[PDB]
């Protein structure tokens, strides 16, 4: 359930 | 997993409520607005006084940087926009068009346009080479609290005191997406870094994190006090992830991006946190407060 | 005191 908001 | 944000510097000079901070995309620079007419550069790392920045009328509610930390945009309650050169102090372009006080503003990535966010209702994409406004957006039934380019200059997201947050094509100028249970008002919204997410701020005390296109509230974060003020709030990702916001209860806080859990509060202001921003390479986080306290601080962490 | 830097009416 982990977001990440960096990587595309 | 967590942070300990350690007081640095005070940085004193505004005379009057310190609007926004913001870092310079180049990471040498902090840039301060004021109710107080002015803008102020600081040094990123010592916090020491570089310069001034003086031309509008009234005072200045929101300030931001080009992409190559070269160029600076501000908006005042004097209706205008103004682009300003860095190293010489000039007013290169004034944009003008707005009906009302200018709230926000931001440039987009490449930095050839400006949006920009008004009381009277509209947001604008202005032309920064000519200083002509390009699109003249219907966005809201209210004033317009933030504005932000994603990640490529494709989309804008707006947010307004109608309880709206508004996902707009940067070429077309259409609405693409509209976010919505009650409708609080909406005080701050800003893209992710990658662009797939839409940090926002409503008027009941609450942050949430939205998929955008999904249309689906992914995270919600509570403890801070916020029914006044339009405080922004970031993304901290030098380190660990962190949300990072201002209060009106005159501290600076600092979520887990993923838990939720308020993980430090950083005590110091005392006045209500209007802005902060953290610095783009290091674990630097940027902050500053309302009338009655006026400074700006400075603080670093190892995570 | 620019707008920012008033409450919610």
């Amino acid at each position: 359930d982990e977001i990440d908001v960096v990587s595309p | 997993v967590k942070p300990n944000y350690t007081l640095k510097f005070t940085l004193a000079g505004h005379t009057k409520a310190v609007s926004a901070v913001k870092f310079s995309p180049n990471g040498e620079w902090l840039a301060s607005s004021s109710a107080d007419k002015l803008i102020k550069i600081w040094g990123a790392y010592d916090g020491k006084f570089e310069k001034t920045i003086s031309g509008h009328k009234l005072g200045i509610s929101d300030v931001a940087w080009s992409s190559d930390s070269r160029l600076l945009v501000s908006g005042s309650d004097d209706k205008t926009l103004k682009v300003w050169e860095l190293s010489t102090g000039k007013s290169l372009k004034t944009l003008k068009g707005h009906s009302n006080y200018v709230f926000c503003c931001n440039f987009n990535p490449q930095s050839n346009l400006i949006v920009s966010g008004s009381f009277d209702e509209s947001v604008r994409i202005w032309d920064v080479r000519t200083g002509k406004c390009l699109k003249t957006l219907p966005a809201h039934s209210d004033p317009v609290s933030a504005v932000h380019f994603n990640r490529d200059g494709s989309l804008i997201v707006s947010s307004s005191y109608d309880g709206l947050c508004r996902i707009w094509d940067t070429a077309s100028g259409q609405c693409l997406k509209t976010l919505i249970d009650d409708n609080p008002p909406v005080s701050f919204v800003k893209f992710s870094p990658n662009g797939k997410y839409i940090l926002a701020a409503t008027l009941d005390n609450t942050l949430k994190l939205w998929d955008y296109s999904k249309g689906k509230c992914l995270k919600t974060y509570t403890g801070h006090k916020n029914e006044k003020y339009c405080i922004f709030a970031n993304f901290s990702v030098t380190g660990g992830k962190w949300i990072v916001s201002g209060s009106e209860d005159n501290m600076v806080y600092i979520w887990n991006l993923q838990s939720k859990e308020v993980v430090q509060k950083l005590q110091g202001h005392t006045d209500t946190v209007l802005c902060t921003a953290c610095h783009p390479t290091e674990n630097i986080i940027a902050s500053a407060a309302l009338e009655n306290d006026k400074t700006i601080k400075l603080w670093k962490s190892d995570t | 005191l620019c707008s920012r830097a008033r409450p919610l009416v």
